[PDB]
């Protein structure tokens, strides 16, 4: 978690949401539960199944003949075929364990990547209307409904809409 | 062994940018 | 799931001239500059196959007259020299959510 | 008024590290993945001393050329060991068919 | 050249189970996902269940949840579907399809899969005393 | 210097600490003084000894003969193995170097992470109790003993015990 | 982008300027125009240009004659010239698109940490006396005169010293 | 050994072209940009011109900009200068140098170029009737 | 752009004196602990050679009698113990912007 | 497998130096760290020193700070812990052990070892008139 | 420095039940899932040896009848079927601080 979302400012994730990478948690006077954002991790989705795609495919390999036999009087070539195969052994296991590990931290801090500017964002289309009380959560200053809810997932949020009603909270 | 190598210096970094 | 449905059904041209089938989506299908939808044609006794995929590209195999274009939640198939062995039933499709919700269909026949 | 910082540690090293954005950064601590240090010694590999033939090479020490016949014989080794200045081979001329194999 | 042939239709009564397979050949199986999809006559193409190219995730069409078992094997290349509780609603004209995506990952149950590239010729089923 | 803290908002270290990678330095009518952050950069050398040993104890090897004897009537073999040696060679020395490289960036980046998220804990923490002046310093609007030092070193910072006489004492 | 910089709370670029990769976009009563950074912009040259020497350069080669001959009865010889250059062409490939494909998500990395570090510095030498207004705009709670714009540009903006015009034209603006 | 030789120069009218050919040997030319500058006699040292490694982006001084078409072929190890438009100003003599920063990227018009590593020997061009 | 003056101008000194000539520049040229300004000589006849590079370092073959330094804005060329075949024409030049600027010159000479 | 043998213990008056030297079999030396460790007579163990895998950081206790030297030679696979002025409460029964944790990084003063891998059988070691 | 405690010293127990072995620390001592805590078996006359480590793992040698657990501050160690040779001296040690130190001892014994 180099960005630091996750395990960061957020102590952990919420096991009873199935239905997204990133999503919401709200309760308000008529609605309570977990949905996604469906946009952002759909381009998760998208961009992941793309990595691990460009990960396999680039096995390019064509018909090869690995298995070589010599007698005694050539043992010398023998060696060198030995030779040979396990220095593509040693090359292919180092480069495709560190690729491997290197690919599976570049995965998580962009997990964490998305986290954190989804909070990002969300922070940003609210500005001052809510306080920070942290753990990656809102306490708003006024009444927000569903449609509320909506306005801030979709991105269509509105700040001079409810400005009033929050600066007649605030003081 | 190891494999050889014809670089000259290898230093994998482990702290950080020195500015005193 | 995303409802779609296509507006022109059962349109009925002659050899020659244009056929335009629009199609629209409840919701906006496209995003990122992907338009995610395809057209698919079948004669009567023959599995559907792809007409056009990704709603602008061109199969291989099809004919080069077939063409379409459109964005956002407006989306058209254009006949431009129709032929006689083209007569057959146009279904739309939006592959943005796990249900594909196929258009209820349109149909062209010759006049 | 009372005032706290937020700072990261320094010291005095003069290790240098080469990154891919930039050469030549100076770091606190490193490790050398690339060492350059050979004790200019031919250590028994396995726990065996090399079968030095010194002035012989293969044919002398197996076929038995007379000016090495003063080496012994090993049990064991690892490794063999020849001088670049190893002549005394074969003493009469003649090919030793296979003498690499 | 893709292939999906595909035979075990055939007329059944309401309330006992069928069994399909659509056998695929020309091309490697086991990195796409393939798809189901139904013609009810007189009716429109409409969808039934995906699996991936893993097996590992299976999801349903909302009317037939609970009641259509999808599976897949990759050692003879073979998606079958399993039929439970059938009513008259089911009889239709069925067609195993491919998806296009190249080893999409379904991790959760609304997520953008591939458009169709292949067609299977079709078999036929009815559900009728 | 990616993430912008370290030779980015910080102008540069502290040469006067000793005792950890990412440390402090309190001042109260007391007195002033150096510490550092233990969680923060133990599990930074944790981390990194499990840099190193992931990257050289992986680099898996079994027993290898290299040098090989050839005649002048097999001139063609020994070429073959040279060309083998040169291309381990090539292989390995531009495989070494760019992953060292690589390794190099993200260390650096991972020390610039870890002292960015101390900052933006400290800075969640203390939300409206400390004036940002720059360069990392916070400057507290209420005196406080240190169980606020350590305690911001400590993460059970108490907000609302401070929090009137701060709005008391900002004008 | 990994920052929100590059698409992110900025959604798109510049074609109006020229002098830089990084740069600015201003208007005031008396002037308006593009106006590029420069120490940034520079240094992101130096560290790019250093990327692709080292990209480039770092793979060194010797002469060497890859081409073998072999007749009809050593057959096993060419199959195992052929597997030894087969293999040579698939870790060659394999490294060499991972690097690539690697580096280029690293460097475009780079390019939004480097306009996400101009938006924090600049953000971070106004603080309250400008608003964002989202897309990486700051509508000053005052009239800057000159010097305004070039001690941003440069990172040296004297903030107490407008500070009082700031915050008297603020109590207009939220109560 | 880096090397550096042009020619072509002389003695010129003003309003006919001019072509100058600095050919280069003895190092890896197609890695490194090259530079033109000037000595006006009795005067200073100014710059001219600079061409970056792969020669799709060029730039010119203040004074000469519109006028000159400062070329390159890599094929050949030769560098060339398009000379058009003369005044009796224009007099001075023509050096060619090497950058020092190795396959340097120059994409806009501020940028910092290296040092000039090696110069050519100096050809005579001058503007007379 | 930008300009910069040397301010002793066709300064005279005999053999194995010390020799100073600064250099200021119209704006800073320096950045991130390195200097950008080089050094150049000519000799009649000869083109101009660099002598001193990034303001401290020298060119393999130049005497070690030739050192220079400076920071900023302000640059120094020191000569020490001249001798009578580097009578020649000294050059400042900064490569920071675009328009690299040649100084106007000094000359050393026999006194 | 691995064995820790050390020697060099007996009888010494206070004020004059000992030295100890533990050699190791069985396993990589220069990877692991090494540690020593006390016990007295009746009271029990307590910590003395450590040194890191490469033996530029050597680190010590609160007690026998200023007093004890630990040095370790790779090549011989040898430990050492040399002693300046000794006092009467030195008498103890001295282990030195391993360190779990592989190429560990001892950097700063407060830094968490692993668990002590596997242990010496002891040398006496005491302090009289 | 991190001191080590536990509370029953010299206890008497008898073969074949349980013989529980607390330990308190001064402060805590586990961090990212980690317990750091060893426990050292030795008869006299013998060399300690390993014997539980991270004070939930077994080792190779150690008798499958005897293992441990704790987290936190807290944590105890089990003798589940006490054998006569088992008759040895019992240590904690925190492996936290640069000083890891030990328990002032703990002693099973033949009831
Ligand atoms: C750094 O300075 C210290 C004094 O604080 C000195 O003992 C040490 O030798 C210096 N380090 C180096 C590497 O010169
Ligand atoms: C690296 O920089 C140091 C000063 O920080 C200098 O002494 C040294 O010569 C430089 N080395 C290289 C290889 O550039
Ligand atoms: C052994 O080698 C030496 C090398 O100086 C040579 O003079 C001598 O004749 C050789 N003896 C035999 C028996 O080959
Ligand atoms: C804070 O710390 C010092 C030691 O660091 C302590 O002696 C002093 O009493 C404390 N100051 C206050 C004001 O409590
Ligand atoms: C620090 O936090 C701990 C718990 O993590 C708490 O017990 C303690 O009171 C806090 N303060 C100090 C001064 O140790
Ligand atoms: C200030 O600079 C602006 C451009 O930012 C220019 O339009 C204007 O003439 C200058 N005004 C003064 C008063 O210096
Ligand atoms: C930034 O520009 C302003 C305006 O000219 C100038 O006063 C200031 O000195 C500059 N800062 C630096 C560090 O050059
Ligand atoms: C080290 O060398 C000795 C002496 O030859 C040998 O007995 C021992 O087996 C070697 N060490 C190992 C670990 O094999």
């Amino acid at each position: 978690g180099l960005f630091g979302a996750i395990a960061g400012f957020i102590e952990g994730g919420w096991t009873g949401m199935v239905d997204g990478w990133y999503g919401y948690h709200h309760q308000n006077e008529q609605g309570s539960g977990y949905a996604a954002d469906l946009k952002s991790t759909q381009n998760a989705i998208d961009k992941i199944t793309n990595k691990v795609n460009s990960v396999i495919e680039k096995m390019n390999t064509q018909f090869t003949a690995v298995g070589k036999e010599f007698n005694h009087l050539e043992k010398r070539i023998e060696n060198l075929n030995k030779k040979v195969d396990d220095g593509f052994l040693d090359i292919w296991t180092y480069n495709a364990e560190l690729l491997v590990l290197l690919e599976n931290e570049r995965t998580l801090d962009y997990h964490d990547s998305n986290v954190k500017n989804l909070y990002e964002k969300v922070r940003s289309q609210l500005k001052n209307n809510a306080k920070e009380i942290g753990n990656g959560c809102f306490e708003f200053y006024h009444k927000c409904d569903n449609t509320c809810m909506e306005s801030v997932k979709n991105g269509t949020y509105d700040y001079p809409k409810y400005s009033e009603e929050a600066k007649l909270n605030r003081e | 062994c190891p494999k050889y190598v014809k670089s000259t210096k290898l230093r994998l970094a482990t702290g950080l940018r020195n500015i005193p | 799931d995303i409802v779609m449905t296509q507006s022109p059904d059962s349109l009925a041209v002659s050899l020659g001239e244009r056929a335009t089938i629009n199609c629209r989506s409840s919701q906006s299908v496209s995003s990122n500059n992907k338009n995610f939808l395809a057209w698919y044609q079948e004669k009567p006794g023959q599995p559907p196959k792809v007409l056009i995929y990704w709603a602008s590209a061109r199969e291989s195999g099809v004919p080069d007259r077939f063409s379409g274009s459109g964005s956002g939640t407006d989306f058209t198939l254009t006949i431009s020299g129709l032929q006689a062995e083209d007569v057959a039933v146009y279904y739309c499709q939006q592959h943005y959510r796990t249900p594909p919700t196929f258009g209820q269909g349109t149909k062209v026949e010759i006049k | 008024g009372d005032t706290l910082c937020i700072g990261y540690h320094a010291n005095n090293s003069t290790d240098t590290v080469d990154t891919v954005l930039e050469k030549n950064v100076t770091v606190t601590h490193s490790v050398n993945l690339l060492e350059d240090k050979h004790n200019g010694k031919l250590c028994k590999l396995r726990g065996v001393a090399p079968l030095h033939l010194g002035k012989c090479n293969i044919a002398g020490w197996i076929l038995g050329n007379p000016e090495c016949e003063s080496l012994s014989t090993a049990s064991s080794w690892s490794y063999i060991v020849e001088t670049p200045s190893s002549d005394n081979g074969t003493c009469y001329p003649g090919d030793f068919i296979d003498y690499e194999e | 050249q893709v292939q999906l042939v595909q035979s075990g239709g055939g007329v059944v009564p309401p309330g006992r189970s069928l069994r399909l397979s659509c056998a695929a050949s020309g091309f490697t199986f086991s990195t796409y996902g393939m798809h189901w999809v139904r013609q009810a006559p007189g009716k429109g193409l409409e969808w039934v269940a995906v699996i991936s190219y893993d097996g590992n995730y299976k999801y349903y069409a909302d009317s037939v949840r609970g009641r259509f078992t999808i599976s897949r094997d990759n050692s003879k290349n073979t998606l079958n579907l399993d039929m439970n509780s059938l009513r008259t609603e089911d009889t239709a004209l069925y067609y195993c399809a491919k998806d296009s995506q190249l080893r999409s990952l379904l991790y959760f149950d609304w997520l953008s899969q591939g458009y169709f590239d292949h067609w299977g010729q079709g078999t036929l089923v009815t559900v009728s005393s």
